[PDB]
Formats: C-alpha cells, structure tokens, sequence
C-alpha cells in the first residue's frame, strides 16, 4: 500500500549512502503487498514472488534498514538470528519458533499475521561446511536451510495456543507462509574472493597489453554486483534456497561523504553522543568541519564501516578524557583537523 | 655448473637456480658483452617482473664490458617504458654501454660499488665499400653518437657540449668521480 | 561521589607496573559506564552508546591481573568468562548465554543491575580462526563462537533461569538486554606481530637493495602490536563483523628488565614479599639484596614468559635453602647476594 | 661430471649435486680462473646467505690462478657490504686475486693449508693505439696498482711501501710465511 517514494523517503531520513539498495527495498516491498491486494493473479502466469537477500559489507545498514522499515509499515516485524537456529528436535533451537513470535507481536490473529516481514540477520553463518570428525553431527547448516525453504515454498505452520497447558489441546493454529515476506540479510565475507576469480580478466606481459595495479585491482563495490547463483553455492548456500530470492539488494561500503553526514546528520550520531557526555561533566564539545574529514579517512581504512569512527574518536580523545575530570576552570574543549593526525593535543579554553 | 637452491613456500618446497631465485625477487643480472641475445632476455624479464608487480622497483646489476650499442637501445626503451623503477648497481665495472644504462637507472636509484670502474667512450664502428656508402653510414653513426650524448646529459645533468668533450677520448671514473660526474647518485659502502 | 580516572588509575598502579595506556583506557571506559548509570538515556533525546576494549598484549603483561584488580574497586556487579569453554549454540560445550547467568548470580537476580554491568572475556584469542578464509568443516569452538557473541555484544535479550531453573512453565527465562554490558576482551594473540609485519615491513629481498636486521636490530613484538589494525587481525582469523563491536583495541609493552625489578618490590602483591611472608611465619626473614632483583630480572627476560618467570628463578635459587632450612635450628635471617642468583655463593644465614 | 647425493630430511630424501649441497652449508667454491661470468655466480650465492641467516659466518675455497681485477673487485666489494663474517680457505694455491681474496677475508677466520701457495704480483695489463691513449689506459692501471697496494696492506697489516717493494716482483709465500706477512691468521693441519 505504501507508495515506493514514501518508503524510500522514510528510510533515506535514517539510511545515508545506499540510495540504489534502498530502491530495490521500497520496490520489492511495494510489489509483494501488491499482489496481496489481487487474487487468483488475474491470469495463469504465476506472478513472481518477491524474497529480498540484503547482502552487503560490515556497516553497510544491513539491520538497519531491517529496523527501521518496521517502524512505518504497521504489519508485525519479526527480527531472528540462523546462529541460533539449529535443526529441529536438539538444544540449540527450532525453526518453527520464528512464526510463534511473529504471533505474538500480533496478538496471534492469522489475519494480520499473514502479511507480516521476517528478517533472519546472519545468515551467511550457516552456510554449508564440510564433515567433522571429532564433531558428533552438524545440526547448524543445510539442514536449517532447508527447513527455512519451506516456509519460502508455502507450508502451514502449526503454532500452539499462547503457551497452553501440559495437554497440547490440539490447538495447532495454521498460518501459511507463502504470503509472509521472508527477507535474508547477512554480510558474505570471503565472497568476493570467488567472485573475483571468475570475472578476472588477468595482466598480460607485452608491450601493448594492459596491466593491472593493485591499487585499481577491485574493491568490494562493483564486485558484488556481478553476484550470480553458482558462486553462492561454493559458500555453501543450496541451490534451491538462492532460486527462491530472486530479488537481490547489494550493499556498498560507505564513502567518505556519506560517514560524514552520519557523524552530524542523525540525531543518535557519534559527535551528538559524545556531546552530551560531555555536557553531564559541565563542558560542551566542538566538532571542527575539516576534523570530520580525517576521521571519515582513518573509519575508511580500518574497514569497519561505520563502527570505525567510534575507534578514532576514542583514540582522539582518549588523553584528554583521562586528565579532564582532575583539572578545573576548562569550560570548552575543541577538537580540529591537526589533532586527528595526532602530532597536536586537544584545544583547551580557560 | 649452476648451483640450484630450495625456496620453501606454504605450497611446499621448490627448486631453483641461483639466478632464478634471484628473480623472483626482482634481480636482473647484466654481465658479458651485449648483444642482441642476451638483451632480448633481460627485456623479457623485465615485461615479466612488470605484470607481476608494476608497483616494486626492479634491480639490475651491471658488470659488462660493453658491447653492441642497437641491442642496448632495446633494454634503455624497455626501461624508461615500463612504469616500475629500474635500480642499476655496477659490479666490477661498467664500460660505455653498462654505462649508459647505469645512468639511465631512476633518479635516485642508481648505485656502485667501491672499488668499481666506469669508462665512458665514444660510439665506434667501420663500413667496408663505396664511397656513397660510406657517407650514409658515417652520417648515421654520428646521428648516434650526437643521440647518446644527448640523453647521457639528461641523466647525468651535465651539458651537451661537456659530454662531447669527456666522451671524445675513453674516460675512467671512479665510484666517487661518478657521483660528481652525476652518473650515479650514491655508494653501497656497508650494510646499513 | 564518581571517582576521576586518576583515582582509578591510582589503584591499578599499585597492583599493575608499567602498563599505562591500559589503565587510561579502563579507566576512561569506567568512567563514561558510570556516567551512563549515572544519568540515563532516558533524560535526554540522545541514546548514549558504549564502546568496548579489546587487551592485546603478550604473556605475564598484566591482561588478567587488570581485570582482578578493577573488579576490587567496581561497585558495579563483574564478572570474568573463560573464552574456551564458549561453544556455538545447538552443541553440549557451553552456550554464549551462559555467561549473562553468571553476572546474574552477582547482582542477586537484579535484572537492573545486570543490564548496566561489566563483563571481562580472558582468551579472546583461542576462539580465532587459524586464516583469513572463513572454515572448512565446522568449527564449535572458533568462529562460531564469535559469531554467536556479534549479537551480545551489540545488544540482544538473554534468556537466563530466574531462579534454579525449575518447577516454573516455559522455565520463566529472565530476558535483560546486553545493549548497556560493557565487553573488555582480553587477549595474548601469539604469532600476530609476523602478520603485521609483513605489511609493515617491506622490500625482504635476497639484493643489495633488501632489507636484513638479522633478528637484533628487528621491532619487537610490543612494538609491533602498537602499529595493530583491524586488517591485520582478518589475516589472523578474527571475524571483522567481531572486530567491528570492538572498537577500542588496547596494545600492552612487553615488560621490560627495569619494569621487572619494580614489579619484585613495588607492588602490594609481589613476588618478593610472597616468599618473604613464607619465612616470616616459620620464624626467618628473608632479605633480597638491590642487585640479587636486577639479576633475576634478566635470567627471566630470557625464559620469555614475562612476570611468570620471575617466580621459576627465585624456585629454583631457594630450592635447596627451602629443603634444609625447617631442619636448621636458631634461623632469624637470611640475606640474598647477586651470586645467589648466578648460583656461585649459598645464600647468607644469620644464626 | 658432478656426482649426486642424497639429503635426509624430516619432508622425505632429497637429491642434490655436490656444489649445491654444499652451498646450502654456507661453502662457496672459488675455482679456476677469474671472471665476469663465474664473479656473479658467486656474488649470486653471497647474497643468497645473507638473506637465509645474515649471522652465520660463510666461507669461501680459494683455488684459482688469478684473473680479470675487475671481476674480483666485483667479489671483495660484496663481501665487505655484507654482514657474514667471510672465512676464506686457500687449497693448492692463490694466486694474485686468489691472494687478495683471500687475505680480505675476516680478520681472524682467515685460513690456508700447510702445503698451499700463495703467490702476490702487480698488475699485468697493456694497449695498442695513439700516445695520447696509452697515457690515459696507463695512469689507470697505476691507480688500480696503488689502489690495490692500499687495500693489501689494511688486511695484512703491512706498511704501504713494504708492499710497493715485494709486491714490484712475483713473490710466493707459503703457508707459514704467509702468517708472519698478514695474509692469513692460522694453518689447518689436523681436524681437532
Ligand atoms: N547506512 C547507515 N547510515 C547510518 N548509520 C549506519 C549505517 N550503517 C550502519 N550504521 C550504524 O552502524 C550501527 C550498526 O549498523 P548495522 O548493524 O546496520 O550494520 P550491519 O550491516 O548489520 O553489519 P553486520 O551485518 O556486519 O553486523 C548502527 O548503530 C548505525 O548507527
Ligand atoms: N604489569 C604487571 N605488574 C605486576 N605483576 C604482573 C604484571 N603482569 C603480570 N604480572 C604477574 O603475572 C601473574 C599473572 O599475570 P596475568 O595472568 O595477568 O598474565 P596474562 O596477561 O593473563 O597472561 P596470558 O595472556 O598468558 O593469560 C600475576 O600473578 C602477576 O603477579
Ligand atoms: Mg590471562
């Protein structure tokens, strides 16, 4: 029902820097409840369904997007984790548990359940892994895929009643889940060293051939665009699980101008938190408009997307942290360009 | 006889030849009179390092008594071509040839030793037959002797007209003379 | 009243010798966690976030000493975890949860108290990855274990037994968020200073143009652990989703000949007043003499196992005093000369 | 032909010929007369120890009638650069270069055996053209005779003008002569 504009426009407010992912979400979207609103799909070609796999880098705003489109869309959200999925009847857990709490958000009505998103953070974490001897059996792995397939093909649910007493009462509420969006997100680490070796071209030697840098060699952007199904598998994802996501969302790794904003734009930013920290000791903080520059350079090397800026300004500002509590009459700290490289201390006024 | 040496890798244990090993780690070894064989293969390693790496700088160790000048054109081409550096080190000596590539090495990166001797000479050469013949090969060797010295002078950064006047008759600079004279920059006395 | 970082530091000086940028981190991390517990996220718009440490440093360097010595002064409820007892979930090992039940244990079934808590993981390092690719077979007790902490570490409910685990429907699993549980991972990453080297050193050829330091003149390990990044660690076999929730990364020095002979008097707890105390209650006194402590300090500098070698020189210096001195009659005193420790001269005896 | 022998390894047996096997201990063998193509070879394998353990002390057989100066500049200079203490051994006999190899050695790891000999002479050079030619080829030859004197008397120890005087002449040195004079430190007669 929402329009994609207005799905793209919300996201954008909290999401900065993945405009081309956020359109394929707020398409994809769009369309599933789409069809929903039709019946019988108005002819007998089958209408293609619409899983979402938000593959992306570390920091990218692969949860967040997750987080934050349950906030505008009414329908219940659901967020679980394959690390703790495990097959069914050990320890570690169920699969079918997943459709119980998307109940329970709820309220346990069918109806609205029915038009509920998951999202299954991490994964990538249960890819397919070889035999292990020492290892009694691996309970993590093909085998919770292919539970979570079924859902995906359409399969009703059983789900007990609010947690009934000791006699099961055979409540068994049905749920079918070929409606139920179940959208995949985790970040492929060590997928682009496939895809590279399949799309590498290779240096030639001659006089007229061209050679390739290693500087301009690849990076993790515009490599994972060229994603295909027989790549995925050599992770260890099962052939019939990728067919059954076709859309596929592909991250970038933020850029300089766009860590930028997040350090000020957001209203939870880094330099805001750090701010009001500051602020409960008696002592407001300034950040510098060329600081911001360098520490987007230092966040971009250590490539822990936006994670790494929290890094640098512990760093920076680690010395003056220690020793500002114990001195007196300071009552503004600024912080500029020269004191992110580290060769100057932190401004003090007095 | 080569002596063959083991490089012990993840992958295992491998067998190479002295020189070999050395090239794996960006050493090109000029020694003996040039020619066009010879050259051809110093060529070919180069090409080879530069797709490997066109990052790292190469090495190339000059001990030779000169030679054909038109097969040293090839590896002074393939050189200032390629985008990797080309360090030049002299060993024992570099007569006019060696000499030329020596200085032709990246600036900053050319290096002799000691105790070794350089000597820088004019091109030289004789043709047997007419006398229209002649002037034709008479005017082109002096197109090359005015050519070299022309880019011994970029090198080096002496004048045109200094390099005429030294290379008119052999000259032999020492390791100490040459940094003056600017065909090398510095010398490898000691580890460091 | 809130204790500065210099009162904190104060405190870990007197039990720890030489590790300063450690004691400035924790207690920076202290401070602002109670600045946090002190005023809420609720009074502002703002949500303050946390930001964990993670203890790099060799063996003997003070890693574990530190988090014993914070937990004296922490009004707040800590709590120290074993890395190798962690396994993924669906196995009989461990599970990650685990660790939220013993900081439980601590606060007294105090939900409030466990959410704004400390938590100390030792052996950060066994549970790495042996290369950058990510596994082969399954692995319990490595990668999955990291990837199993990504959501704790960052924040997610915890199911926990509220009290005994039995007799209640469903178990009644206490849920507390781990969102404000600050995670310290300390860690003795052996063989990562060969990883960083290899960037940081560059041009190991066989030419005149090579680098060679022949062992002597090359940096050493505390060094080479200062120039860390996160890079670095992918290539030693953290995961970089992990790396990520640890944002702050804290390199201890290997300890040096003079840090060592500190170490032997100095502190409360030393290894001379350790041994000292054994001859006080049997009625001797034992007296080490300035330059007995330097030479002990060197003989262990080669043992290479840091502050624990300390303790196998002294052994074995007073192995043999030890065996005879209970038979020996009218002992009030003993003194220890440099020889004592070079073995040539027996320690001298006050009879 | 050059036998082949079997090296026991904890990887598994290994076959190497007998030059080689025992480069892989640190021996370099000097044979024959000197010049530019065998000279790198050995510089070759130098660099080669150094990179493996630059600490371990290499040793190199001198066993050879002389030759180019050149080439053998090309060796001395590379064994000075490098850290590794060079212990140089003279077998049957050393000769000019040989000699000057030989006594630039380590101090104190320099060795011959008892029914070697050594031999020292000048120079030996010449040139056919113009006056003004043979003048310039003539004062270098001079300076390489005196540069050469210089370097003989660091490592033996003898004065400059003694060396100008035994050195006018071929002079042979046996083993325990050579001791006294400085070229060598200590004679191997028996394995102790
Ligand atoms: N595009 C973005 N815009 C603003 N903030 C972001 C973005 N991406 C990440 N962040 C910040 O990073 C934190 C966590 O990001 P998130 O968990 O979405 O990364 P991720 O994609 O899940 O990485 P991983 O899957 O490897 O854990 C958030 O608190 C958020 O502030
Ligand atoms: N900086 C220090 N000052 C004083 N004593 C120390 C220091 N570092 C280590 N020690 C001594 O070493 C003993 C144990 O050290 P600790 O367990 O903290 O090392 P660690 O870093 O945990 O080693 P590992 O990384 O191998 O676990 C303590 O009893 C303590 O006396
Ligand atoms: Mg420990």
């Amino acid at each position: 029902l929402p329009t994609p504009h207005e799905i793209r426009n919300h996201l954008d407010d909290y999401v900065i820097g993945q405009e081309q992912a956020k359109k394929v979400l707020a398409v994809a979207v769009y369309n599933h409840y789409k069809r929903l609103r039709n019946g019988d799909t108005s002819n007998g070609v089958e209408l293609g369904k619409s899983n979402i796999l938000l593959i992306g880098p570390t920091g990218s705003g692969k949860t967040l997007l997750a987080e934050t489109l349950a906030r505008l869309l009414d329908v219940p959200f659901t967020m679980a984790d394959a690390t703790t999925l495990t097959e069914a009847g050990y320890v570690g857990e169920d699969v079918e548990n997943i459709i119980q709490k998307l109940l329970q958000k709820s309220d346990y009505d069918v109806q609205k359940a029915q038009r509920g998103i998951v999202y299954i953070d991490e994964i990538d974490k249960i890819s397919r892994k070889s035999d292990n001897p020492s290892i009694t059996r691996d309970v993590s792995g093909e085998g919770v895929q292919q539970a979570l397939l079924k859902l995906i093909e359409g399969t009703v649910a059983a789900v007990p009643p609010q947690g009934g007493r000791k006699h099961p009462q055979q409540e068994f509420l049905q749920v079918d889940t070929s409606k139920i969006l179940f959208i995949c997100g985790g970040a492929f680490a060590g997928l682009d060293k496939v895809i590279s070796h399949r799309v590498e071209t290779g240096s030639g030697i001659g006089f007229g051939a061209t050679v390739k840098a290693k500087s301009d060699k690849a990076s993790e952007g515009e490599l994972l665009a060229q994603v295909e199904p027989e790549d995925l598998i050599k992770f260890g994802l099962i052939p019939e699980f990728i067919g059954r996501l076709p859309v596929v969302a592909t991250l970038n790794e933020l850029s300089e101008e766009a860590l930028i904003q997040i350090l000020k734009e957001p209203k939870n930013a880094l330099t805001k938190q750090y701010q009001a920290l500051f602020n409960l000791e008696g002592v407001d903080l300034e950040f510098r408009d060329e600081a911001l520059d360098a520490i987007a350079k230092k966040a971009m090397a250590r490539k822990t997307g936006a994670r790494g800026l929290r890094s640098i300004v512990e760093a920076a500002l680690l010395d003056t942290m220690y020793d500002l509590p114990s001195m007196e009459d300071v009552e503004k700290v600024v912080i500029d360009e020269s004191v992110i490289d580290g060769q100057s201390e932190p401004l003090l006024i007095y | 006889l080569v002596p063959m040496v083991i490089e012990q890798t993840s992958r295992g244990e491998r067998s190479f030849d002295i020189y070999s090993r050395l090239l794996k780690e960006r050493v090109i070894f000029l020694t003996g009179q040039v020619e066009d064989h010879m050259a051809n293969l110093i060529v070919a390693q180069m090409l080879f390092l530069e797709a490997e790496n066109p990052e790292k700088d190469i090495y190339l160790y000059i001990n030779s008594p000169g030679g054909v000048i038109t097969a040293g054109m090839s590896i002074y081409d393939t050189m200032q071509f390629i985008k990797p550096d080309v360090s030049t080190i002299c060993m024992g000596q570099a007569a006019s040839m060696g000499a030329f590539l020596l200085t032709a090495g990246a600036k900053g990166k050319r290096f002799c030793l000691p105790n070794s001797r350089v000597m820088i000479h004019q091109p030289l050469g004789g043709y047997q037959g007419q006398a229209t013949d002649i002037e034709i090969h008479a005017r082109e060797i002096l197109k090359v002797k005015g050519r070299m010295n022309e880019l011994m002078a970029l090198h080096t950064g002496q004048s045109l007209e200094q390099i005429e006047r030294d290379t008119e008759r052999d000259r032999f600079l020492s390791a100490p003379e040459a940094v003056e004279y600017g065909l090398v920059d510095s010398i490898l006395t000691h580890r460091n």
